[PDB]
DNA sequence: GGGGGGCGCCCGAACAGGGACT
DNA sequence: GTCCCTGTTCGGGCGCCC
């Protein structure tokens, strides 16, 4: 099969990211997988005159004895020369299948190959790194689904005609499949498709919570209560211009003890009623724009609770939600946090068919030390680390 | 001989051309070492006489080796290096003896004239023209001085050994440049037979292994260590004894100490390291501070002691133990059976303007984890001087994701603790201070002060200051004039973000004074309010400190 | 004495991103 | 906008290995 020429963005060079250290488990899996892929023409050994490199690692799926190689092509994808269904976000069930295997059947433009180099490390540096290069469409490169789209459309073609109200969507190595079939018939449907895919060679979108901002109800308000209140509202009013603060702020006339209780005037009692409602009405006027990135922000609320907001322009939230989890001993913030970004990435792909840039409330080294131990997705969002002002923490609190 | 291995294709950077640079003068002795070496290389086809068809040239020299009798020929290719393409370095780090496993039979072998056994690409040979003054040659093999040589050799060597590795997966070959550690679980006769097979393999590809450099009996000299059978040791470390120290002197002592700390527990270099600040040149001389003075002494005593490390048993566990050293310094020992270190180390990296002990401990744990994964390929278990409750508190009240892997408490002081604890709710019967500060960008003049619910007000004036600074000054002021219990209300996001992270150390003299006060107090409570929104008595204090 | 690649350690220079202010 | 303050990368010395 003749290849599809591909190019980098203009004025851009190939990736040069250093490999990071791997556990013994992972290196053995990768050495094992790679020698096979080399036995099948899918990858070739290369020298160091190829100046490019991209990190690699591996994940062990669920309960299994099978590892998945996972190359981190985020950089490459950023440098690679560049129709999502609104219906998918509305389905009782949505199932996610891993069709990455399919790509190894399509040769990779010879001139491009060099930009996909990677390196396998050794334990305790017993050897120099072993460098490989790709000869087919690599999994995790955004080029792979593009170039394979046409063949993809032929495969799913009659499964779709035969099942015209099952919606099938593809993102990178992933196939999303939604139906309103009761579980069992959805399950029997899914296996039908999988059978259909070996012949060529779970979610619930409808029940996703939106997380409103909310205000304390109290019989006794102190000066401190009211000050906290007013400050939270002053900020909330950047999101909801409806919000008002003047009558409440009037109770903090003078200079008073933090624990002095203050009887709410009926006006201030009134605007409390308003604001409580101006929060219920949805955020007016926010249009998804695919020329810009989805920004995701995450806040640790404690007790295993996590909050987040997806937006593209500050205060213009496309969505705002919450992630709850286990309350006890073995609670691991880093594990919860990577589970959070995986549930959130998943929702974004489903709703807007795109990946968010995460702003993460963790130290960079703490995160890079451990995230690949809790990762289970075939893709990898972009992120940046950010020590979040302890003010926003209280804004989204439940 | 020259390997019949395929050359590695190299090219200059685009639009660039080879180097033209005059040979510089040479010692007579070096000139003779040089032509003895060249007349021999040329004879073996490792170098070729060139003519006027070669425009290029690059200066050469030589230095005695570690055997003090033989010369090493070098080429200052600094210019050609700039115009040579990028490589991806394949050497990902440095092997460490503590990652080796007990072996029944061991051998160490050097490759003879390693580089000069690997051919250099033909199209690139011309750019390596040099001149021996007393003859003009060019390289047919890899030259020592070019930036392509290490990776091309390291990769070439890896090719050559793959066949033998695959044929013999249970012989372990640590491969560092041309140095080979070969280990096996065979009896000494079978092992020696395998070494011969390895030497023939190597010799088939043009790589000789001279007996002169073939170690057969313990202890083995490897990577700067001595490998005995049950233990390993670092070849002796000698510390300079100048009585006048330069920057370079210092830089040369911190290195040898860092080197030492991998097996010498308790090493410290904070006070030495501080000297290195501001010094605009290596030759600058500096007087040892009194505490630097003392520190160097502590380390000198440490080096006198006799110390070794042991090898690695994968059947057992990896345990890492951490000791607090003071001033943001940490020592650790990694082991499997008590009092038999695999290795040791230190962490002394100051990161953050402001920080505290629990943070740094978390940073020490992360460094040790990453390093255990490189050396043994798995995380260790921890023993830390921090109570479960302390860690639990911190995790509970820190607005960030933080975590430590499996660990058990060790009451070996000095224990790690939180030196003060802000309150979650405002304090009954504690004077309430409303603080604030303002500053004039042009004059650098400012004011900081407070107003309290009991009628107190104070305003302090400052010079050469800033907004942030005056906000921090106001707070310090309220701590100074308050009782053992105080409520403080500020509108400064800056100030609230520092203090809420419970620091116990800072770069800032002012934050340090603030920390002192927070430690003395019985209860503090810090609240925030938005500025310029008429919120009394933030409003009242705003007017006061706003005479600018 | 002048060269090279790797890792480590410290440092200061550069530059990025958020807050407060004119 | 600018100024201030904080965090990152990155290059420069030195240590060790070959
Ligand atoms: N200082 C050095 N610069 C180098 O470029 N090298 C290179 C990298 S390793 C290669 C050969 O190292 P060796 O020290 O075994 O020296 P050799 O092979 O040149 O000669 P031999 O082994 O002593 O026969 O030379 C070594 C150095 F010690």
């Amino acid at each position: 099969i003749e290849t599809v020429p591909v190019k980098l963005k203009p004025g851009m060079d190939g990736p040069k990211v250093k490999q990071w250290p791997l556990t013994e488990e992972k290196i053995k899996a990768l050495v094992e997988i790679c020698t096979e892929m080399e036995k099948e023409g899918k990858i070739s050994k290369i020298g160091p005159e190829n100046p490019y490199n991209t990190p690699v690692f591996a994940i062990k799926k669920k309960d299994s004895t099978k590892w998945r190689k996972l190359v981190d092509f985020r950089e490459l994808n950023k440098r690679t020369q560049d129709p999502h269904p609104a219906g998918l976000k509305k389905k009782k069930s949505v199932t996610v299948l891993d069709v990455g295997d399919a790509y190894f059947s399509v040769p990779l433009d010879e001139d491009f190959r060099k930009y996909t180099a990677f390196t396998i490390p050794s334990i305790n540096n017993e050897t120099p790194g072993i460098r490989y290069q790709y000869n087919v469409l690599p999994q995790g490169w955004k080029g792979s689904p593009a170039i394979f789209q046409s063949s993809m459309t032929k495969i799913l073609e009659p499964f779709r005609k035969q099942n015209p109200d099952i919606v099938i969507y593809q993102y990178m190595d992933d196939l999303y499949v939604g139906s309103d079939l009761e579980i069992g018939q959805h399950r029997t449907k899914i296996e039908e498709l999988r059978q259909h895919l070996l012949r060529w060679g779970e979610l619930h979108p409808d029940k996703w919570t939106v997380q409103p901002i909310v205000l304390p109800e109290k019989d006794s308000w102190t000066v401190n209560d009211i000050q906290k209140l007013v400050g939270k509202l002053n900020w909330a009013s950047q999101i909801y211009p409806g919000i008002k603060v003047r009558q409440l702020s009037k109770l903090l006339r003078g200079t008073k003890a933090l624990t002095e209780v203050i009887p709410l005037t009926e006006e201030a009692e009134l605007e409390l009623a308003e604001n409580r409602e101006i929060l219920k009405e949805p955020v007016h006027g926010v249009y998804y724009d695919p020329s810009k990135d989805l920004i995701a922000e995450i806040q640790k609320q404690g007790q295993g609770q996590w909050t987040y907001q997806i937006y593209q322009e500050p205060f213009k939230n496309l969505k705002t939600g919450k992630y709850a989890r286990m309350r006890g001993a073995h609670t691991n913030d880093v594990k919860q946090l990577t589970e959070a970004v995986q549930k959130i990435t998943t929702e974004s792909i489903v709703i807007w068919g795109k990946t968010p840039k995460f702003k993460l409330p963790i130290q960079k080294e703490t995160w890079e030390t451990w995230w690949t131990e809790y990762w289970q997705a075939t893709w990898i969002p972009e992120w940046e680390f950010v020590n979040t002002p302890p003010l926003v923490k209280l804004w989204y609190q439940l | 001989p020259i390997s019949p291995i395929e050359t590695v294709p190299v090219k200059l950077k685009p639009g660039m051309d080879g180097p033209k640079v005059k040979q510089w003068p040479l010692t007579e002795e070096k000139i003779k070492a040089l032509v003895e070496i060249c007349t021999e290389m040329e004879k073996e086809g490792k170098i070729s006489k060139i003519g006027p068809e070669n425009p290029y040239n690059t200066p050469v020299f030589a230095i005695k080796k570690k055997d003090s009798t033989k010369w090493r020929k070098l080429v200052d290719f600094r210019e050609l290096n700039k115009r040579t393409q990028d490589f991806w370095e394949v050497q990902l780090g440095i092997p460490h003896p503590a990652g080796l496993k007990k072996k029944k039979s061991v051998t160490v072998l050097d490759v003879g004239d390693a580089y000069f056994s690997v051919p250099l690409d033909e199209d690139f040979r011309k750019y390596t023209a040099f001149t021996i003054p007393s003859i003009r040659y060019q390289y047919n093999v890899l030259p020592q001085g070019w930036k392509g040589s290490p990776a091309i050799f390291q990769s070439s060597m890896t090719k050559i050994l793959e066949p033998f590795r695959k044929q013999n997966p249970d012989i372990v070959i640590y491969q560092y440049m041309d140095d080979l550690y070969v280990g096996s679980d065979l009896e000494i006769g079978q092992h020696r037979t395998k070494i011969e097979e390895l030497r023939q393999h190597l010799l088939r590809w043009g790589l000789t292994t001279p007996d002169k450099k073939h170690q057969k009996e313990p202890p083995f000299l490897w990577m700067g260590y001595e490998l005995h059978p049950d233990k390993w040791t670092v070849q002796p470390i000698v510390l300079p004894e100048k009585d006048s120290w330069t920057v370079n002197d210092i830089c040369k002592l911190v290195g040898k100490l860092n080197w030492a700390s991998q097996i010498y527990p308790g090493i410290k270099v904070r006070q030495l390291s501080k000297l290195l600040r501001g010094t605009k040149a290596l030759t600058e001389v500096i007087p040892l501070t009194e505490e630097a003075e003392l520190e160097l002494a502590e380390n000198r005593e440490i080096l006198k002691e006799p110390v070794h490390g042991v090898y690695y048993d994968p059947s057992k566990d990896l345990i890492a133990e951490i000791q607090k050293q003071g001033q943001g310094q940490w020592t650790y020992q990694i082991y499997q059976e008590p009092f038999k270190n695999l290795k040791t180390g230190k962490y002394a990296r100051m990161r953050g303007a402001h920080t505290n002990d629990v943070k740094q401990l978390t940073e020490a744990v992360q460094k040790i984890t990453t390093e255990s994964i490189v050396i043994w390929g798995k995380t260790p278990k921890f023993k830390l001087p921090i109570q479960k409750e302390t860690w639990e508190t911190w995790w509970t009240e820190y607005w960030q994701a933080t975590w430590i892997p499996e660990w058990e408490f060790v009451n070996t002081p000095p224990l790690v603790k939180l030196w003060y604890q802000l309150e979650k709710e405002p304090i009954v019967g504690a004077e309430t201070f409303y603080v604030d500060g303002a500053a004039n960008r042009e004059t650098k003049l400012g004011k900081a002060g407070y107003v309290t619910n009991r009628g107190r007000q104070k305003v302090v004036t400052l010079t050469d200051t800033t907004n942030q600074k005056t906000e921090l000054q106001a707070i310090y002021l309220a701590l100074q004039d308050s009782g053992l219990e105080v409520n403080i209300v500020t509108d400064s996001q800056y100030a609230l973000g520092i203090i809420q992270a419970q620091p116990d150390q800072s770069e800032s003299e002012l934050v340090n004074q603030i920390i002192e006060q927070l430690i003395k107090k019985e209860k503090v409570y810090l609240a925030w309010v938005p500025a310029h929104k008429g919120i009394g008595g933030n409003e009242q204090v705003d007017k006061l400190v706003s005479a600018g």
